[PDB]
């Protein structure tokens, strides 16, 4: 348990990797002489969006040089021999298109969904494991290890309050990023059905337990499967 | 004395008696067990005395269990995993083999199991354990049990022209588990029918060599003996098993039992059971001869 | 000063007796002397070595064996189970001031040392605990079902006065009730108080629930259970699912909740732990002695060590030398790595034993379960997808969703054994893909989105279609498994019960020999003892990390390429990189078997041999001749190389004799270390130099 104070609030979100500097201390409100412990945070360091001007100059130079597309394609999964067109597709997925809101209010998704069917032992899972690492927001899931609620969103009773509350699945945790669904063909059909709204409309509409909302799922789905 | 109601079938009575006496269980130097319990299967038409054998065994022995191949519970011959609402948590319901641990499990309708039981029977028969690994429970459960199976052949009647493998639906891995196979076929003999009717009727009228309590005491006393294997009996066993394998090699190309090391160990266990019956200090060549006689007749009547 | 005594005679009770100052000091001196004078059977000062091995790692906990405490000091062993808390406190003090004699600066590292008693002979079944065992030291065994987190518990608490700055002096916290001051001595205000959180001394606390193991006595009956308290360094000694062996004080206290529940003055009970072992991790690298390391490293010097290790796996099984070899390579395992810090590849080796009934496949799996630590066993329909990988449940007391370890997570650095693998359901069988290659188990369920580590070597056994393997078909044509699951197994093994009367005689004689040998009462090399093998494996998997620097890249690449070419025409599946990496892992495993820090050409040859022999086994019987000739001639079935060393020896002898007429073993091995022929021992155990009348002697070095 962590305690964040004043300007440390909302400095980090779920799914982030951090180094926490703080004071290990007891909460001070089975067994008798026991006290629960927590860390009073006084410094947060995101271990991996505010860029420095020097970094911005580097990024502008990278965008300006003529072979940046080939440079990015070579940079994606450099340990993986071959598969250069698939690496280029992964580059397009990572950078993504542009979301557009049209005059009648309808929105078009900019995210790119990429399926990799094929033979085993062909570095598909390794490419997914690279993309999870490389994307600014990235969540890796096994298809067989997933569920409809766990992918999109779960409704559960809050133990301390008796209300039903929302829990973000992988597609909410990866909002603004990439979902890497490995062994995608092993999912049951009813669970693959759950992601249809989130893949295209980029929303998760929920009507369960009297709570009714439309969460955002602005994310790219990168999937791998065997024949 | 143990099978007075049964008419004939002396070889089957002898085999089931040896099943009651059983072989010596052993542990290798590497902490890995060697099976001592034998397993006996009795295939026959529904009109024959196959159920009578199982009923007599379960009436006689203590700690034994009778069950059908089909389960009267969520757990069957082997354990199953069930929630209990006292915790809404998974636990294991025990099956018939576990209830028959360190005992005898009589399984009627052996051919009509569920797939879960039929697969778990592979581990239970040989390794004498049931290894459950599901949500909320991981357990290697003990099933140190001798199994007395009763089976129905396909189409009811046992077809002598077909082999035993063609008669029953038991897979080859299952058939290798059993130490003895016995065949009961309903002959149309007039004298046999009269003898069966007479035995039933005069036994039913009588109710108003050894008693079952005496046999229980002798069996419990005899099972404490752990016969060794004499050198001459070792040579007899290895000679007879080499002869058995080369005899099977003469017809291995056709569909056949395709004998394995499990039948060598079945021969060893049967000789040990003979020595246990007579309370001998070690297995003798005569015990090996009787064990090989029973086993070899089982081979021949399985093949033919 | 207080005078020494005969200890065993007194009018007091044992607790009162050892509490008194005189006998307390005598006990202290006796345990000090026992630590500083106890010796092994060979005469090694045991506790000097143990204290040095403790102070090196800063473990601040000294393990003592009862079975030699009783040998050295009788009365201490007498009082220990009778008054354990008092005697263990005295032992702690004596051990502390022995350790501060051996390492005087160790008080900088820790101010207190705990004596942990092991091999206590008064073991008790968990359901057999009674009032007779209260406040006595017991030993029990059971599976850990529940654990709290590691929590800080008050041990020496100072209270700030409720109305002023004063700190009320230290109160020693108990496990029965929260100790309290009552009223302050500087000013007699009373009632509530504040703990001084900075000056108060805390200790680690963890409460576990243990119950009887499922296979021990619970034959359809519900198992009994007890709570245990782990303090200080004993926390994190165990996790749920651990078959632990627990020594501790059986302690009881008043509990009003139990009183109202039962309607009687019923006292709750708990085990104050003093030692936690595990009944599967019978040996560990943290417990290996210098003599164990010395005899392990002496065994590695033998050139026959590979054959000895292979012969030492499942020694009660005749034949199946290829199976024993593959299982040895999997049991030792390769080296995991992450080149560039961005690309993981597994080090563990997976094996599949396919074949017909009555061929000891399940017996091999049971042996591997027994020999290897952190091993688990499962079978067919008994396994499930969820149980194999991981399961999400309502937590029993919190009722919030919690993720829990499955089979491959509980064996995260061990072996998962899956017997009768062909008979699983497809949804159960496909669940292990991620665990078998990516060595993680990724779960996205009920709000939990996380990936667990599953760095597990999977060894599986199966039958082909119809039970009996037919040589008329390839492995792929009669196994019924698919390519994504087949290709994840580094080693494929085929066993066939084909008739051969001489081999049948040998096998049957060995089986009868095993049956008569193990009464309750192809090897040619003799095995290691299994205790030695367990020590060897656990040493080699931690103290050795084989590196790779050169493996004849073009040779392996050519081998893999034409292996792919031949496989395209037939029925087993070398998917591109998995078989290359299987060979790399097997070379690393062979180096680990030989305790080599760096992989050599012999290890690479062994890996190539294993891969190619397994591939040849998967072919049709008619095709094995052509396939075997193809790989054997060109692709490095490097049996021996005696001719070069023969003519090198003859050349050196010819030059030497010519020089003499107008130390030869050194002259021989100099040219042998110059040319790439360095394994000269084969030349000395080969007849080629013998019929040329050459011979060797390690002392004289003349040839
Ligand atoms: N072209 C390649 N370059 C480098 N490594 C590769 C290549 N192809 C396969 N591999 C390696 O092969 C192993 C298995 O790769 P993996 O990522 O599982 O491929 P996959 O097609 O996803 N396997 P699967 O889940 O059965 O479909 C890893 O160690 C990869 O690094
Ligand atoms: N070469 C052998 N040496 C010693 N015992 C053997 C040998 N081959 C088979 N056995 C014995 O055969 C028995 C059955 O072993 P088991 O491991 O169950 O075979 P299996 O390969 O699993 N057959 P299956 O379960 O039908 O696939 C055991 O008692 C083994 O000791
Ligand atoms: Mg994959
Ligand atoms: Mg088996
Ligand atoms: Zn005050």
């Amino acid at each position: 348990q962590l305690y964040c104070d004043r300007y440390l609030c909302d400095k980090v979100v779920p799914g982030n990797r951090v180094t926490i500097m703080g004071i290990y201390s007891i909460k001070k409100f089975v067994g008798v002489g026991i006290r629960s412990s927590y860390i009073r945070v006084l410094g947060i360091q995101v271990d991996t969006g505010a860029v420095s001007p020097q970094e911005e100059e580097e990024f502008r130079r990278l965008a300006a040089l003529p072979n940046v597309y080939e440079v990015i394609s070579k940079s994606i999964a450099p340990s993986i021999f071959g598969g250069t067109d698939m690496k280029k597709a992964i580059a397009c997925l990572l950078f993504g298109g542009s979301r557009k809101r049209l005059p009648d209010g309808l929105t078009r998704r900019g995210d790119i969904n990429l399926l990799m069917l094929g033979d085993p032992g062909t570095a598909k899972s390794q490419l997914l494991k690279f993309v999870e690492k490389c994307s600014p927001i990235g969540v890796y899931t096994s298809g067989k290890g997933s569920s409809a609620a766990g992918l999109t969103a779960s409704v559960m009773r809050d133990p301390s309050s008796r209300n039903f509350i929302m829990e973000g699945g992988a597609m909410v945790l990866a909002d603004g990023g990439v979902v890497c669904i490995d062994e995608f063909d092993k999912m049951r059909e009813d669970d693959r059905v759950a992601i249809h709204e989130a893949m295209e409309q980029q929303t998760i509409s929920i009507a369960k337990a009297g709570i009714t909302t439309t969460l955002n799922s602005r994310c790219s789905v990168l999937a791998a499967a065997n024949s | 004395s143990l099978f007075p109601t049964i008419h004939g079938n002396d070889e089957v009575k002898r085999g089931v008696l040896l099943m009651l006496f059983g072989g010596v269980p052993k542990t290798t130097g590497e902490g890995t067990s060697l099976r001592g319990d034998i397993n006996v299967c009795i295939v026959g038409d529904p009109s024959t005395a196959k159920s009578q054998f199982l009923k007599h065994v379960e009436e006689f022995s203590p700690r034994a269990v009778y069950t059908s191949g089909k389960a009267s519970s969520a757990a069957g011959l082997t354990a199953a995993v069930v929630r209990d609402e006292e915790s809404h948590e998974f636990v294991i319901e025990a099956g018939a083999l576990m209830l028959a641990d360190n005992g005898v499990c009589c399984i009627d309708e052996f051919d009509k199991m569920d797939v879960r039981d039929q697969v778990a029977i592979h581990e239970a028969m040989e390794q004498q354990t049931i290894s459950i690994t599901k949500a909320g429970v991981k357990a290697t459960l003990n099933a140190r049990t001798s199994i007395l199976a009763a089976a129905n052949p396909i189409s009811g009647h046992y077809d002598r022209s077909k082999s035993l493998k063609q008669n029953i639906n038991l897979s080859a891995p299952i058939m290798s588990r059993f130490d003895l196979f016995f065949i009961l076929v309903d002959e149309c003999n007039e004298v046999t029918d009269y003898a069966i009717a007479r035995r039933i009727v005069d036994l039913h009228s009588r109710i108003e060599v050894y008693s079952l309590d005496d046999i229980r005491r002798y069996l419990l006393f005899a099972r404490q003996f752990k016969p060794k294997i004499s050198k001459e009996s070792e040579d007899f066993i290895v000679e007879q098993y080499k002869h058995l394998r080369q005899r099977d090699g003469s017809g291995v190309t056709k569909s056949s039992w395709r004998i394995t090391v499990r039948q060598l160990e079945s021969m060893i266990r049967l000789s040990e059971a003979m020595a246990r019956m007579h309370c001998c200090d070690e297995v003798q060549p005569k015990h090996v001869k009787e064990a090989f006689r029973l086993l070899n007749k089982s081979i021949i009547r399985v093949e033919t | 000063e207080s005078i020494e005594n005969l200890e065993d005679l007194k009018g007091h009770s044992v607790r009162e007796w050892v509490s008194m100052a005189g006998p307390r000091l005598e006990i202290h001196h006796r345990f000090k002397n026992f630590l500083r004078t106890h010796v092994d059977s060979h005469g090694h000062n045991v506790f000097k070595e143990r204290i040095s091995d403790m102070c090196k790692e800063n473990r601040e906990s000294l393990v003592v064996n009862y079975e030699d405490l009783a040998a050295r000091e009788h009365v201490l062993a007498y009082f220990l189970p009778e008054a354990p808390a008092e005697l263990l406190q005295i032992f702690d003090e004596a051990a502390l001031e022995v350790v501060l004699a051996m390492y005087p600066k160790y008080d900088r590292i820790t101010n207190h040392i705990h004596v942990r008693i092991s091999h206590l002979p008064l073991v008790e079944e968990l359901r057999s605990l009674r009032q007779l065992h209260l406040n006595q030291l017991i030993r029990t065994s059971g599976v850990v079902t529940s654990c709290t987190g590691v929590l800080p518990q008050l041990s020496m608490v100072k209270y700030n006065c409720n109305k002023c700055n004063f700190v009320l002096g230290p109160f020693c916290q108990s496990q029965n009730q929260e100790v309290k001051p009552g009223s302050c001595p500087e000013c007699q205000s009373a009632g509530p108080f504040e703990v001084n959180m900075e000056e108060t001394i805390y200790q680690n606390y963890q409460r576990i629930r243990i119950q009887e193991s499922p296979g021990k006595v619970a034959a359809g009956r519900l198992p009994r259970s007890k709570d245990a308290i782990l303090l200080a360094d004993l926390v994190d000694s165990c996790k749920p699912g651990d078959e632990i062996e627990l020594t501790g004080i059986y302690h009881n206290n008043y509990d009003g909740s139990l009183n109202t529940a039962n309607g009687f003055p019923v006292f709750a009970t708990v085990i104050l732990a003093n030692h936690v072992a595990k009944k599967d991790n019978k040996v560990a690298v943290g417990e290996l002695t210098d003599e164990d390391v010395k005899m392990i490293t002496s065994l590695s010097k033998d050139q026959q060590i590979g054959e000895k290790i292979f012969a030492s796996i499942a020694p009660s099984i005749y034949g199946h030398e290829d199976i024993k070899r593959g299982l040895a390579l999997a049991l030792f395992g390769g080296e995991p790595k992450n080149p560039g810090g961005k690309h993981k590849v597994r080090g563990d080796i997976n094996v599949l034993l396919c074949g017909d009934p009555g061929t000891a496949k399940s017996q091999f799996l049971k042996y591997i379960e027994k020999v290897s630590s952190r091993a688990i066993f499962t079978t067919g329909q008994g396994a499930s997808a969820v149980g194999l990988t991981a399961y999400v449940q309502r937590h029993p007391v919190s009722r919030e969703w919690t993720l829990e370890a499955g089979a491959l997570v509980l064996a995260d650095r061990g072996v998962c054994l899956i017997d009768e693998f062909d008979k699983m359901n497809d949804q159960d069988r496909t669940s292990i893909h991620e665990a078998m290659e990516q060595q993680s188990i990724s779960i996205s369920k009920a709000g939990i989105v996380t990936s667990l580590q599953a760095r597990c070597t999977v060894i599986a056994a199966a039958n082909p279609i119809g039970g009996r393997y037919d040589p008329s078909l390839t492995f792929s044509e009669n196994v019924d498994l698919t390519e994504p699951i087949i290709s994840r197994f580094d080693i494929l093994c085929v066993v066939r019960d084909t008739v051969d009367p001489v081999q049948d005689e040998m096998l049957a004689r060995f089986v009868v020999g095993s049956h008569v040998r193990h009464h309750p009462s192809t090897y040619g090399v003799e095995p290691l003892p299994q205790e030695v093998l367990k020590k060897y494996i656990i040493y080699a998997k931690e103290r050795v990390h084989p590196k790779l620097n050169q493996m004849d890249q073009d040779k392996v690449a050519k081998m893999y390429s034409d292996l792919r070419k031949e496989s395209m025409a037939t029925g087993s599946i070398p998917i591109t990189v998995r078989h290359i990496e299987s060979m790399i892992r097997m070379a690393e495993a062979h180096a680990r078997i030989h305790l080599r820090d760096y992989v050599i050409e012999d290890d690479v040859n062994m890996a190539i041999r294993v891969m190619l022999e397994s591939f040849i086994d998967t072919q049709k019987f008619s095709v094995m001749r052509s396939m075997r000739k193809t790989f054997a001639r060109y692709l490095s079935f490097r049996r021996d190389n005696n001719e070069l060393l023969l003519f090198i020896l003859k050349q050196l002898v010819a030059e030497q004799v010519t020089y003499q007429r107008n130390v030869p073993e050194k002259d021989l091995v100099d040219k042998a270390r110059q040319i790439n022929i360095h394994n000269l021992s084969a030349f000395y155990d080969s007849e080629l130099f013998r019929m040329n009348k050459f011979s060797h002697d390690l002392k004289r070095k003349m040839i």
